[PDB]
């Protein structure tokens, strides 16, 4: 099979974000929770680069 | 509606509605296979669930046998709760729901697991040929079904139609009053049914000798020989089968079972050479019919014979008895002939 | 190895060689591809009944054998002879064409044909799914154009079909500029150009067909989805060559370096190629086999398959692109000659059976195209002539980063969707 | 909520010509409002398959109604992902719009809440 | 070691190596089945695996099919070629290696799939239940292995041992120089093998006639007639199942096949009636029986049969020709017959 | 390391008289310190059979080869958990510690060694 | 089946945790591993409350 698919990490990946099966009609209401990732995301990198400078 | 009986001082009565819809008489084949298959499943007023959790509760089962001419619809109980289970075994020959549902969940299922049984026994496959030939459309119907033509919902419906009449049944209690089961017979959905015809025809079943079939199978080897019988001729045979499945033959470890399937209008007797390898099934089947063929018996097993078609007890409702003390002699004539297995390795009819 | 073609009033082709038997018939250059939406169909008819019991009798007292057969860019009527009897067929060719092309449309006839190719065609599109499948192929790779029309016309416009649509029909391709007569077999040209040279009369001669609109592929899909058949059929295809393309030959190279395969046969998974150590270990197909097809406008290139795993198609149809991309990047010498070797020697199966009919479309399909036929070996010539550098160049022009065309039926559900199928037609690259 | 709850509370208010004459208008715009027909949906279409019920009462659909199911349902996703209605010649016409699946639906209740029924059956002697 | 060709100014050459071991000629069910699969497997001095990847880069394929009597190994390559196909050959007959990991991997496998093919066409059920009752050990051996009895990989080797020899083999070149092919073959192992005996026996097959047998079967019905040919009188058959087979006959369009198959003494005829349902199959038989019983003829296909029986080229290596212009008359004697399919309403013997 | 190679090593060693009794006793006396023997092991029970040469090796091994050496693994683990040895009349001696898989083994390597001789030839005009 | 293996944050935990197959044989060498979560977590715990007095 696809490297993607056989490799123990790599599925992971596939199953969630490259081949998992979602349905068609799906509208921009479910884009929030990728949003909301990138959120998390942008909040923890900021805050670690300001620690840095904290007391 | 002949409604038999026989007390006894017991606590376990058993109800029995016996019905002439078997294989014999049976416009699609297998469809009394799968009529037998949709007994006990839900009726108008009572699901298959209920009926069961409400008899277990009393103390009673049921239980629906396929013959070859019987469709047996039975019922064993405690003996005091006889009036449910007369109106139970009512309510299913008058009102069974027949469900296009129950068809392929449970029905068609329990038929394929009962087809799959058999189609591993090779006795039972050589039992099945051996009836195909000698009567070649009657009691050589099929047993039970495996889908060669269609039957729909309909067909099984219309089958119980013709099938399930007063003409047609007989009740019969074992360990039961007969006065109350009368009584509890006329006063139901029993006497509330249809009365067609009934299909016991008393005309001998025309059957061709001399007919033999071959069948391939991975598994043991099993030579067969099946003899059409008389209406009266078939207490002689009947001692041949308990001959030669007795102590007094010398060829009885020779076979694996010789018996007489006794119907309402004559028989057919059969015989089963059953073994591993293909060498020793043509030996001792090419024997028997050597010796048999100069056969003998001089009533050495007429009471014996006469003990074992005694202690068949449910018989009793039996037919012919002092017809032992009477014929002691038998010939061989034509017969038929089933191999089933090593196929080329098995005898031919000719050399036997 | 003969090619004899000369023009009297009509165009005469033959090519001779001391077999047994001699086959005579006319090859007409319309076929399906001339056909309409509303009389799709009308070719095939006209096949069945010049087979049916009708006329079949009438040549199997005189000892003679009927064949036909309609494709796409043409169609042709075939008798087969007893190598002598090279001229009673060519009266039951006339008194067919000209006689009984008003007798064969008796209504009682008619309706007995009709009634037996709407079984016929009834039967293909419910039982034939691999065929099905290619035939849509061309349906949706073509669409609007004159080669998405199938070759056995469609229930409805079959169905609708009346006499009047076959005369109409007969009445524009069945002409004498629309013809060449063909003679395979045993006899020679001169035997045959003297017989048809013999009587003369020339029907319906200075007439010329109707012009159309040209052939062109459309990158699309048609998906029929069954999930009560037991596998999923598909067929994938990019834009192909026309007969008489410059690289007529590097495609049809480029299908037998991956060929066919069967899983079954236990030399077929032994054979030189590449895309089996895929597709074997988790055994992702039962069958596939490429092709090149070509016609007069446009071909296709491209492969069908049929599988079990029902929940690996996208790895089969992953792994397989994979491969052809690298027809133009990677392709080695050796997968070249192996494709060379075997080119020839399923195309001089072809070219040289044991059978003339089969002899008799090829040569009729041929010089109606081109004027002519190239000999057998003639194309060798072409085909040990291809280098590595030759299929890079095609595959880069044909296979890379191109629209692809895609039919199934069956269990589909794990074919994925267009633009994934087609994203693989190429590689990522620094 | 069970339909066999809905279909008493439904058959009550259907029956009593006081109530059937008030209400049923009522629910005839509320179901035109609701919008489904133009999607090209029946009702019992819409009903949340994911539970044992359910899936009882699909396995037991014929299969010509359930080959159409399938098609409402995919035609319907397509329609919505496109932001249009179906030409209104494709909507559901309200003698299409026929509850199928319910009495499949009220059969698989009726069986498993006798099931439930039986297995908590007390006994008095 | 009959050596024949025949050149032409072709491309494309055939090698073929024809060998009297099919199912005619089998010590155990199937084995020579298991041969033909086992043919281009490992040799000793070559994998098979090299041998397809050698062929492939020359141009030449290779193949193995099983008749009733012939095993023939054909190979098709490019004309210059000749030496390698002849060696490869060669080397097969030979030395093949018959390692046990090849019998389970892959001879084994693909055995079990040309029987599975073949168990769900119900003509060629019906065509090999033809032959086993026609002539019941000779040619009515099983064509396919389906492990009735067993056979072990020692069983292929002794097989592989009677059969292959210089006496049983008939080397067959089409579009060959004959001086070369002869050169190569004598400059080989074909002249080093041991040459035994053949067992192309000459008697007459004895078959047995009036003989039917009846299989049940899950799909399309079909209804087969067979008769025995003898040597001499098969040349009228031929022309008789062109008949049946051509727009001569208004029966045509009733039958699915007929075909007479040639052997070295003798052949066997076979009409076949397929069709979905059991009642257009009873009609279009029953129909048949009666309408040949009230035979004719008059040699109206005897140009066309010769037609027919000419482009078979393949064939020439053909027996008698003109025995076509000589008898034009038939009538219709006892045959077999078999009923596969719906079998519970399809024609027994008695009624055709 | 391939098995193909150590049979290469190790019969050159085995055939030359002046390395055969020079090494072999050596060797002789490493297996048995080595003292896998003393858990009622073959050598071959040894080998690391996670790739696909061995599963092909051990896929081709007679049944009751097979059957054995799965008792003897068995038992070896068993044995090591207990932290024994084996009663000695219970050891293999060595006449049993026999290559029995080693035939298997060098068969698979040859038929992949040539399958990637044959993926991989050149071709010369 | 049973709860542990029905549930989809129970079944990671049984597949790791209950039920993985282990071979009979391993010795207490193969205990060093959970010593090492164990150390993890030892580390992390009183990081995070130190840290909490911590300039
Ligand atoms: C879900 C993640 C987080 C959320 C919602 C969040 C939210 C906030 C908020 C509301 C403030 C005050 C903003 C203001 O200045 O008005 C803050 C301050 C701060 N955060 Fe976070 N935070 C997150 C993660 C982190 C992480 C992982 C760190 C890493 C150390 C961090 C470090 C800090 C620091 C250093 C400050 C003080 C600087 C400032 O006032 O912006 N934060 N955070
Ligand atoms: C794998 C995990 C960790 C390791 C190996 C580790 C190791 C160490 C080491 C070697 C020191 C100096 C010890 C000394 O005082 O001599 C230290 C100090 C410290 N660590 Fe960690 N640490 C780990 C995780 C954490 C985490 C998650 C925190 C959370 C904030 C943390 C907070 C601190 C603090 C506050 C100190 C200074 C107090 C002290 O000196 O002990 N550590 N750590
Ligand atoms: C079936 O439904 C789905 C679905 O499954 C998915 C996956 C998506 C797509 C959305 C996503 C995949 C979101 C995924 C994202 C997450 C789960 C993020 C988890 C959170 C984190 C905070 C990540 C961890 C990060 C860190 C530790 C930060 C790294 C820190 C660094 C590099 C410090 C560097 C600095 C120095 C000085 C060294 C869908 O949209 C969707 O419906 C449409
Ligand atoms: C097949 O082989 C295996 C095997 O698979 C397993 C699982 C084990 C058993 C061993 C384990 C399961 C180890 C597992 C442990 C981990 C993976 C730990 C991961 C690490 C962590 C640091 C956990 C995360 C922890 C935190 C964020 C800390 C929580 C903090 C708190 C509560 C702060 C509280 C304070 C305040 C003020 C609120 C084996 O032994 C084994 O071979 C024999």
């Amino acid at each position: 099979m696809a490297f993607r698919k056989s490799n123990v990490y790599l599925s992971l990946v596939n199953s969630y974000i490259i081949d998992s099966p979602q349905p068609s009609s799906i509208n921009y209401w479910w884009n929030m929770g990728s949003l909301l990732g990138l959120c998390l995301v942008i909040q923890i990198v900021t805050g670690i680069f300001m620690a840095m400078h904290y007391s | 509606l002949t409604v038999s009986a026989r007390d006894a001082p017991t606590k376990i009565s058993t109800l029995a509605v016996k019905v002439h819809g078997g294989s014999r008489y049976a416009t699609k084949d297998g469809v009394a296979h799968l009529l037998n298959r949709f007994n006990f499943q839900n009726t108008n007023t009572r699901s298959a669930l209920k009926l069961v959790r409400e008899s277990e509760l009393l103390g009673g089962t049921f239980k629906s046998t396929l013959d070859r001419e019987y469709i047996t619809l039975k019922a064993t109980f405690l003996k005091d709760d006889l009036p449910y289970y007369v109106n139970a075994l009512a309510d299913v020959l008058y009102k069974t729901a027949f469900k296009p549902h129950e068809l392929t969940e449970s029905v068609l299922p329990a038929a394929r697991y009962d087809y799959a049984v058999a189609e591993q026994c090779p006795v039972k496959s050589a039992e099945d040929q051996l009836y195909a030939i000698t009567f070649r459309k009657g009691l050589g119907n099929p047993l039970l079904y495996d889908g060669v033509e269609r039957v729909s919902l309909q067909d099984i419906k219309d089958f119980a139609d013709k099938v399930y009449t007063k003409e047609n049944l007989e009740v019969s209690g074992e360990n039961v009053v007969e006065a109350d089961l009368k009584r509890f017979v006329d006063e139901s959905l029993l006497s509330t049914l249809p009365a067609g015809k009934s299909l016991v025809s008393k005309s001998e079943p025309k059957f061709f000798l001399g007919e033999e079939n071959r069948v391939r199978f991975i598994g043991d080897s099993v030579a067969a020989i099946g003899i059409p019988v008389n209406k009266a001729s078939l207490a002689q045979y009947e001692v041949l089968a308990n001959y030669l499945t007795s102590a007094l033959s010398e060829l009885s470890g020779l076979i694996s079972s010789a018996k007489l399937d006794k119907f309402t209008d004559g028989g057919l007797f059969t015989l089963f050479v059953r073994d591993q390898d293909s060498a020793v099934v043509s030996s001792n089947i090419k024997k028997i019919v050597a010796d048999l063929k100069k056969g003998k018996d001089l009533s050495p097993a007429i009471n014996y014979t006469k003990l074992k078609n005694a202690v068949q007890n449910e018989s009793v409702s039996s037919p012919i008895e002092l017809n032992f003390d009477a014929v002691k002699d038998f010939k061989l004539g034509k017969f038929n002939y089933v191999a089933v297995g090593d196929v080329s390795n098995l005898p031919y009819l000719d050399e036997l | 190895a003969e090619v004899t073609q000369l023009s009297n009033g009509i165009v005469v082709a033959t090519e001779h060689n001391p077999a047994h038997t001699a086959s005579v018939g006319v090859v007409f250059g319309s076929g399906a591809a001339n056909e309409n939406p509303y009389n799709n169909g009308v070719s095939n008819l006209w096949k069945n009944i010049f087979l049916s019991k009708e006329n079949s009798a009438v040549a199997a007292k005189e000892g003679l054998a009927l064949s036909s057969n309609i494709s796409r860019d043409f169609q042709s009527y075939i008798v087969s002879s007893l190598p002598g009897s090279t001229d009673k067929s060519l009266d039951f060719l006339n008194q067919s064409f000209i006689q009984q092309k008003a007798n064969l449309l008796s209504s009682s006839n008619f309706e007995a044909t009709k009634k037996s190719v709407l079984k016929q065609v009834q039967d293909f599109e419910d039982n034939d799914h691999p065929n099905r499948v290619l035939e849509h192929l061309h349906s949706t790779a073509f669409q609007n154009t004159p080669l998405s029309l199938p070759t056995r016309g469609t229930l409805e416009s079959l169905e609708n079909l009346v006499v009047a649509d076959l005369e109409s029909f007969a009445n524009n391709h069945f002409l004498n500029s629309n013809a060449v007569v063909v003679g395979t077999g045993n006899i020679k040209h001169e035997d045959l150009v003297n017989s048809i040279e013999s009587k003369n009369l020339s029907l319906q001669t200075g007439t010329k067909p109707v012009l159309k609109k040209k052939a062109a592929f459309l990158g699309s899909e048609v998906r029929l989805r069954d999930d009560t058949l037991p596998k999923a059929w598909i067929s994938l295809a990019v834009e192909g060559e026309p007969v008489n393309s410059p690289n007529y030959f590097v495609a049809k190279l480029a299908a037998q370096i991956f060929g066919s395969y069967n899983a079954f046969e236990p030399a077929s998974r032994l054979q030189g190629i590449k895309l089996l150590d895929n597709i074997q270990e988790y055994q992702l197909c039962d069958n596939f086999n490429h092709f090149s097809l070509s016609y007069k406008d446009s071909g296709l290139w491209g492969f069908s398959t049929a599988t079990r795993n029902v929940t690996m198609i996208d790895d089969l149809i992953h792994f397989t692109l994979k491969q052809w991309n690298r027809l133009t990047i990677s392709v080695t010498d050796t997968e070249v000659e192996r494709a060379k070797s075997l080119l020839k020697l399923q195309l001089g199966q072809l070219y040289e059976s044991g059978n003339p009919v089969n002899d008799a479309n090829l040569l009729g399909a041929e010089v109606l195209i081109k004027g002519s036929k190239l000999s057998l070996g003639e194309a060798f010539k072409k085909i040990d002539a291809i280098t590595v550098k030759d299929v890079k160049a095609w595959a880069g022009k044909r296979l890379w980063d191109q629209d692809i065309a895609i039919a199934g039926t069956g269990q589909i559900e794990g074919l994925l969707d267009y633009m994934r199928i087609r994203s693989d037609m190429s590689m990522m690259r620094w | 909520q069970s339909f066999t709850s809905i279909a008493r509370i439904g058959d009550y208010i259907l029956k009593s010509p006081v109530l059937s004459k008030l209400c049923v208008p009522v629910a005839n715009q509320f179901i035109n409002l609701a919008g489904y027909k133009k999607l090209g949906l029946k009702f019992d279409d819409l009903i949340a398959e994911e539970n044992p019920i359910m899936q009882t009462a699909l396995r037991r659909l014929p299969e010509d109604e359930s080959y159409a199911r399938a098609y409402r349902i995919i035609r319907a996703h397509q329609t919505e992902l496109t932001h249009h209605l179906l030409p209104r010649n494709e909507w559901i016409k309200a003698q299409e719009d026929v509850p199928y699946l319910l009495p499949y639906i009220l059969e698989a209740e009726a069986a498993a809440k006798e099931k439930d029924e039986l297995d908590n059956i007390e006994v008095s002697k």
